[PDB]
């Protein structure tokens, strides 16, 4: 579960921290396939 | 949850704008791996052997040998849980703040829920960005009136048992002399059998600015930089150098290898801002809310980060 | 909402057992107009048309045309927000207290939201018609202990740059005195081409009393509504009594285009959302309301005043 | 309810694992009659009736007849309301305390809401258990800082116009003496016309230990306890004898029917801990509930009960 | 409507609370049936 | 502390309070040692009636 599909409802505060999480995993891994050095 | 927590949904709709940490280009991929911990500690258990004296040559009769040894280290990480409070306007009340091209209260610096989030996740990412590459945390520029850590809560500045030289501050000024400084710690750098893996450098403005300066008549072709990246190519087996400038750096460089087996970070799941779901609400328009955020989670072997300090008097 | 929250069911049910402020008496129905707003300065322009010169005659041809110029006033009203706390008993714990005949401990004055928000709320109704009426804020009878408001929040009775007539104290008791104090500050009203309206007088108890002995069979009232009719071109004049003003006249037309009345729709009482609650039986609520809006023009109100010593 | 509030859910699901109170079985089930109230005093009406001649013959014509008058009493109860606060941890956040075989933080004493309700609930219950034999409040073994609590409001060892006995501290181990006061009680005993029901006796641990001795030469076929319930059953014409042990007593007997016409237990229905709604909620993990009990409600009839009391001084 | 059973769905904590008191009369009166003195 | 009595406002409330202990039982490692005839010394030692010296 990540915010970055919108088809995700969170059900609690608790499901919306663990999908912050993800989210923030995700993009991480965004940044480093996007990185070019 | 969205049909009932505004702030909730709010935060879910600003999180995107948040920029990512900027943390991320000092690393490769794989040289971060999250835990699932809030607060508290990691072990690790590394084995080791010593010999306890020369060898013992072996004629005629002899039963005292000399020995060899066996230690045990276990290695801490420590890691802690933070918080910061802010104020901002309450939901129902934006109405009666909204401006012609604004929403907010200049006069009292109130905020709508949603920029105020964001402003403060923003700066939490600077300090966090700050603690990873210094290992302290404080908001003066001084460094002093420091808060006080948990033991084994390092950055790759301040981690112990590394190389560190320290340019005199007459020779601030000779690029020569500050090379000289570097190539010694490159000399004293110890990687071993993981040696073959791309460098990292970071240096502060003025020593970038130093760097482009040509090679010493003067050359005519290469610079200090490209000195230096044939200097760390001779110790890393001629594999990639990456270079980097930081504001955050004042006269210090820092050069350490992109290698999981050597430098690893292991920060919380929770370490980036995260909203907390108590909100404080009066009578007033004002409302109170909290974010959290996790640190902790630098391991590195010994002797394998070269720091250098240039000294300013 | 009205299942989840109680005290918005209870506040919807039991509105409109709360009667309508006295101080709609004051106003005619087109001099009061709500505006959206609950603290802040709101400006109010108002335009106008004026001839520069005589018209111009139609006749052959003509380029050169008398003009019609036009200027425009802002006037900047401020409103205040003002709130109240009071306790109640708590919803669930009600029915350990739902005696019969009456409802509420008695020995503690505990009550239940419904009846305590209505109290509350007639409370705060007779004090804002105090404000509306004085354009002071007090709780106290001798008017002391005022509370201190913003410029540009006036009353009928301290409105600026108006007619003041004042009757010395060796006069106090003398009402062919208090009429000739009267009589010139009607002739320094300064209506223009609104003349033609209604016109609202409010005296004070022991005005009152005095208006109604023989005119020296006539009534000082009879005189003072021909008088005042010899000015509004032969219309209504409404005479009211209050026991907020002391020693004090007021005349006034009930005209929308000089004097009007623009109150913040949130003006009179009403729930805040926030109630404090704790693990007793207790509980408090908040009450807003909003005070401001009155607008007038110049020389259009008299205030008569009798000084006692 | 129980999809929003967790709590409320969870002490649905643990309220089953609260054993039942011990003070059940100093009572017979008609003696027990709920009412419905929290804090204040219910009034109790009770009707008699009397002769005021000798019965009319009726024969001929008669007109004057003998008459029969009511009369009435009136009797006060008052009942009072107590509660309890106590921490927990935070329902969100029992994620990060888990362990292997257990849930909860140790270094801290803190505890899921639930395991923290079952232990508060069993020891206000077993306050209240306390109360309604004693009659007093109070958390110290020397019996001092009591509680104040309201007139009207007694238990089965301090309810007033009783019949009370002392034995002196020079008779302190001789059952013979014991049983000379307790013999004397029981003749003062007056039970009316409702003599005839089952009869229950109280005692302390030392002195059922010393009951279950020979009746004393020493005899033999017959111990002090058949004695006692013969004599007994000598007041209460042949019915039921029971003996019940208490370690909340302490050298005391207490005697009294179980019939509802003479000692009669009108408890609140809202009695027994009951959890209170409000929370205390912050941005930690400590939060804070409350645990209700209501107190009072126990109706005698005068010189019903019999209290011995062996002195030791 | 007592906690006993499953069928009852409490909608509000009045009727949470008057739930468990008839939890605790209907225990007492299963206790005073199953004891035996 | 004493239970609180409910009656008007009132926010300060009697505690209860929590405790955990942590029971351990050690176990310790013991030793003997005994000295006996070698297993093909005992045909030396082997009387008609024991074995043994």
């Amino acid at each position: 579960a990540s915010l970055l599909d919108s088809n995700f409802v969170p059900i609690n505060f608790t499901e919306f921290v663990q999908a912050i999480s993800n989210t923030y995993k995700q993009r991480r891994i965004q940044f480093y396939e996007n990185l070019k050095r | 949850l969205f049909d009932e927590n505004y702030y909730a949904k709010a935060v879910a709709n600003i999180i995107g704008e948040v920029k990512d940490p900027i943390m991320y280009k000092w690393f490769s991929p794989d040289q971060i791996e999250d835990v699932d911990l809030q607060m508290g500690y990691q072990k690790t258990v590394k084995w080791d052997a010593f010999l306890n004296a020369n060898p013992t040559t072996i004629a005629n009769e002899v039963n005292t040998i000399s020995t060899i040894g066996f230690s045990s280290e276990v290695v801490r990480l420590n890691y802690l849980k933070l918080q910061y409070k802010f104020r901002h306007l309450k939901q129902t009340s934006e109405k009666f703040y909204t401006s012609d091209s604004y929403i907010g209260d200049i006069n009292n610096n109130l905020l709508p829920f949603a920029q105020a989030y964001k402003l403060a996740s923003s700066e939490i990412i600077k300090l966090i960005n700050h603690f990873v590459l210094t290992g302290t945390v404080s908001i003066q520029k001084d460094g002093k009136n420091q808060k006080r850590l948990l033991p084994n809560m390092y950055g790759l500045l301040n981690m112990p048992e590394q190389i560190k030289e320290e340019v005199a501050s007459g020779d601030k000024d000779k690029m020569d002399k500050i090379f000289e400084k570097i190539e010694a710690g490159l000399s004293k750098l110890e990687l071993g059998d993981e040696f073959s893996t791309p460098m990292m450098v970071i240096v502060d403005p003025a020593t970038s600015l130093k760097l482009v300066k040509p090679y010493a008549a003067a050359s005519s072709c290469e610079k200090w930089e490209d000195v230096l990246i044939q200097t760390i190519k001779a110790i890393n087996n001629r594999e990639d150098v990456y270079i980097e400038t930081s504001n955050l750096l004042k006269h210090k460089i820092l050069i350490y290898p992109l290698n999981s087996e050597l430098i690893k970070f292991k920060p919380s799941k929770y370490m980036l801002p995260t909203p907390n779901e108590q909100v404080d609400k009066d009578s007033t328009d004002v409302a109170h809310s909290y974010i959290d955020f996790v640190l902790g989670g630098l391991l590195a072997t010994r002797k394998t980060i070269l720091q250098v300090n240039i000294k300013q008097s």
